[PDB]
């Protein structure tokens, strides 16, 4: 009832892990190096906007 | 003094192998840490733990 209601197995609001989980290994000034997770999250984000603009 | 024993003395072809101690010896007392895990890095070269 308090800690794991079955409805929470289904995701509606996705937590975004902060940079220390997905460190941007930023070498030089004119370059960066985003973590795999940072790309996959941008993929989630991209797919989501696609859906939200499509349904609206 | 003569050793009581007689030794099996003679030439034998020995090879010098590629692992020299001074290329292996490693010590660390605080040094570089990984970005993600914030734990010591790996390897003699990288000043690892």
């Amino acid at each position: 009832e308090v800690f794991s209601r079955p409805e929470w197995m289904i995701l509606t609001c996705l937590p975004v892990p902060p940079p220390p989980v997905r460190p941007s290994i930023s070498f030089n000034e004119s370059q960066r190096g985003e973590d795999d997770l940072t790309f996959k999250l941008a993929d989630i984000l991209k797919a989501n906007i696609s859906l939200e603009t499509l349904e609206h | 003094k003569k050793l009581m024993a007689q030794i099996f003395f003679g030439p034998t072809y020995y090879q010098r192998l590629r692992h020299m101690v001074d290329d292996k010896i490693h010590a660390r007392a605080r040094g570089p840490m990984q970005v993600l895990t914030r734990q010591p890095v790996e390897g003699r070269s990288r000043d690892g733990g």
